[PDB]
């Protein structure tokens, strides 16, 4: 009956996949966590946000607990084509790690703008996710920065998009041509 | 140089009340997302005409506890130094630094505000040196730090407070390694 | 509130105010008993060169205090030798008797007259 | 202290800095120590000019007398720095390959920057050696040689540039003190420590000191005030010979209320642990 | 569980006054180090009888 009563419950507020999975890193002293969505979520119409929550099985007591929350759109191959859209959001661990473990649990929110009636915020609860240190001590989920350069889980990637901070500058020469730019990039900085 | 002695002689001279520069220093109680944490305004007024031009910073610095003890402890004191851009006459401006618990209830209460000034003709021409004047040495005592929320005027229902849990660190090394109303008083004549 | 003591001054004990503070938390006091004391500091230092001063009995009760308070003294300096010396039970027993002698002494602390 | 230039800073805002003293004995194995204090702060808002200078003030303040009589500032030089500074390294420490530390500003900046946490350790029925192993063969530290109570550890997982200190004062206690670049590393590194230790060593987090020490200062206050007492009875009780003049009882009590304020702080930080 | 299903259907329906939880916010003022900074406070009021015992965030 109490199962029946959950299903219940669930079924009383409310089918295709709205996100595709979940994947977190932990990247110095933060935890960031993304998530990749797919064609049916539209970024044009829907601001979208994430959060992290607790069970409060473990913090018997309450603080706060805060996330910024990042777009991140990458062309895939424009040299249809596929973009990605993903979503993601960082908080700091060490609050998080008094009990050398917690499990969060992780919501996507949605809300329409166009529509003035407030219609339709359709909560997923897109996976749960578990630390511990005895996970860490064994690495598994870090990024540590040199030799782990050939970054071939892409996640990895997408975590320094979303923990580093970000800025964006726009060029104007107004008397030259600009191709200095990728010789900058590919020599002087030695970028791949 | 000259605007800077004759408000030297100003503030170190006239042994009276008004001083023409000031520094009231205030203590409040704020909201940081959930905690409650102590607050110092710290006000500097000026009285006097003395538009105190460039060249003179305000140094403000905030010791927890005085005593020496061999561990050594991670934040002695820390300070403050806003530039004064000439501050005008008359004119006033205040400073809200927080004092609060910086640790799991890591508060150890004789914390002391002083303000200072600082003149150095270094800055604006040299030829270096300068000057510190003492401005105030405030204390906070936990007569300042007392609440007394039931009292309060408003009498509104918050949630009690409860100070966290003996350390984030103490939990972690509880998990990794698994009374009557103390009282004082004292007596004086009326 | 105010508390008269008659055996402690000749004539006047003076219905003397007394000032209380009570608390769950032993360190709490530590501070408002510091606090409290430092401003009675102020005030006695501050009322000084215009304030006169009472007499006093001279006899009984300053030499029972002498004692009462001696007793202690000669307790914490052999709790000191014991500390020296280091045999067992390095220190548990000793930081909860040290802080009985200050619960002990602390409670009529420096009845200012 | 540190007071940007203003004429460089039209714009005022504020400035902080967290100042660490810094005890290290060296060579005590008089033989001379080292205290250094050190502020500490943020760059990136200074750098808004590609280039600061900032004069260093520091003060002294006297405890003993309640007059505030003394306030010897002093203004201990001047210093400038500058993006090209910057580019071409001449100040930074950046971490591998500058391991071997024979700079000690470099180990005193490591101090100063690095998140300290201290801890006392206890093995009541078991001495303690098992520390200098989890340390000089799982960490894999290095002493550094100009003061040997200092462990860098160069193991190249993720605490990679941790230090440690450890005085083993009587072999069953002893007392550890962690320096690191966050709070996630000292959790894994007091993890690691705890699965080495035996069954029976029974950690303790120490904000304020070691028991020890503070057991010492509460016995030194309290003795202080008692003889003071003592004092005071003995001013009634060669006045008895001789009804009291209160004000020789007042000027007691001004010195009887100065130890027991002290006495009263020994008590709160001994009474918090 | 029952308590939670009662708040549920309670919040869902239109009460006509949305009044078995609320929660207010309102724009404030403060100052920090130098710069004055905006705040919202977020009161959350209970109204109705229901308790939110463990289980809500």
């Amino acid at each position: 009956i109490i199962s029946k009563s959950y299903k219940a419950l669930i079924n009383l507020v409310q089918s295709e996949q709205l996100v595709e999975k979940i994947w977190y890193r932990v990247i110095d002293d933060s935890l960031v966590v993304g998530v990749k969505t797919t064609s049916s979520l539209k970024l044009s119409l829907n601001d979208v946000t994430l959060s992290l929550l607790m069970d409060q099985a473990h913090d018997s007591r309450f603080r706060l607990l805060k996330c910024q929350n990042r777009v991140i759109k990458l062309s895939t191959n424009p040299f249809k084509k596929e973009c990605v859209q993903i979503i993601t959001a960082v908080t700091s661990l060490s609050p998080l790690l008094t009990f050398s473990k917690f499990c969060c649990t992780v919501l996507l929110q949605i809300m329409e703008r166009e529509s003035g009636n407030c219609p339709k915020d359709r909560y997923v609860v897109c996976g749960r996710v578990f630390l511990s240190l005895e996970d860490l001590s064994t690495g598994k989920y870090l990024l540590t920065f040199p030799k782990k350069k050939p970054i071939e889980h892409m996640e990895d990637l997408f975590a320094l998009l979303a923990a580093f901070h970000k800025s964006c500058f726009q060029i104007t020469s107004p008397g030259y041509a600009l191709n200095s730019m990728k010789v900058w990039l590919l020599e002087h900085m030695k970028c791949e | 140089l000259n605007e800077a002695m004759n408000v030297s002689c100003a503030l170190l001279s006239s042994g009276t009340g008004p001083r023409p520069i000031s520094c009231t220093t205030s203590t409040t109680w704020s909201r940081l997302q959930t905690q409650d944490v102590l607050m110092a305004t710290c006000v500097l007024e000026n009285s006097s005409s003395f538009s105190l031009d460039q060249g003179w910073t305000l140094c403000i610095q905030v010791l927890t506890s005085s005593c020496a003890l061999d561990l050594d402890s991670a934040c002695s004191a820390i300070t403050y130094t806003i530039p004064v851009d000439q501050l005008g006459p008359g004119a006033r401006r205040e400073v809200t630094l927080p004092l609060g618990p910086g640790e799991n209830g890591g508060l150890d209460l004789p914390v002391t505000v002083s303000c200072t000034l600082f003149y150095s003709l270094r800055e604006v021409v040299g030829g270096q040196e300068g000057v510190c004047l003492p401005l105030s040495r405030h204390t906070v005592d936990m007569l300042q730090c007392l609440r007394f929320p039931g009292l309060a005027p408003p009498h509104t229902r918050a949630p009690s407070p409860l100070g966290p849990t003996r350390d984030p660190v103490a939990t972690f090394l509880e998990t990794c390694r698994e009374l009557p109303p103390s009282v004082a008083s004292i007596k004086v004549s009326a | 509130r105010e508390v008269a003591m008659t055996d402690l001054c000749p004539a006047g004990p003076i219905q003397a105010v007394e000032i209380q503070v009570e608390s769950s938390s032993l360190a709490d006091i530590c501070r408002a008993h510091h606090a409290v004391v430092g401003r009675m500091q102020t005030m006695v230092t501050e009322q000084a060169t215009q304030g006169s001063s009472a007499p006093d009995l001279r006899v009984q009760y300053l030499r029972q205090i002498h004692a009462n308070h001696e007793t202690l003294l000669r307790e914490v300096q052999t709790l000191r030798d014991r500390l020296c010396t280091e045999d067992e039970a390095s220190s548990c027993a000793t930081a909860q008797r040290l802080l009985q002698v200050y619960r002990q002494l602390r409670h009529p602390s420096l009845i200012l007259l | 202290s540190l007071l940007m230039d203003q004429a460089h800073d039209s714009r005022f805002r504020l400035l902080k800095c967290q100042n660490r003293v810094i005890k290290l004995s060296t060579n005590p194995f008089k033989k001379e120590c080292v205290q250094i204090i050190t502020a500490v702060t943020s760059l990136s808002p200074l750098l808004t000019f590609s280039k600061f200078c900032c004069t260093v003030l520091l003060q002294i303040m006297e405890r003993e007398s309640g007059n505030c009589p003394k306030d010897r500032y002093v203004v201990c030089g001047r210093v400038f720095l500058s993006l090209e500074d910057l580019s071409t390294g001449k100040y930074l420490l950046t971490f591998p390959k500058k391991k071997p530390i024979e700079h000690m500003e470099d180990l005193f900046a490591l101090l100063a920057a690095f998140h300290k946490s201290c801890f006392q350790i206890t093995s009541p029925g078991y001495a303690l050696n098992s520390m200098k192993v989890w340390l000089l063969e799982h960490m894999k530290c290095e002493i550094i040689k100009e003061f040997p109570e200092v462990y860098f550890c160069e193991r190249p997982g993720s605490f990679y540039g941790t230090l440690f200190t450890w005085k083993q004062r009587t072999p069953f206690e002893g007392i550890l003190i962690i320096y690191s670049r966050n709070q996630t590393v000292m959790f894994q590194c007091l993890h690691n420590l705890i699965r080495i230790l035996p069954i029976n060593c029974f950690l303790k987090n120490l904000k304020s000191g070691s028991e020890n020490f503070l057991i010492d200062n509460m016995a030194f206050t309290l003795e202080k005030e008692l003889v003071t007492l003592s004092s005071l009875s003995s001013a009634i009780a060669k006045h008895e010979s001789n009804k009291v003049s209160g004000a020789l009882y007042r000027e007691i009590t001004l010195k009887v209320a100065e130890v027991q304020l002290k006495s009263d702080f020994a008590a709160q930080k001994l009474s918090n642990l």
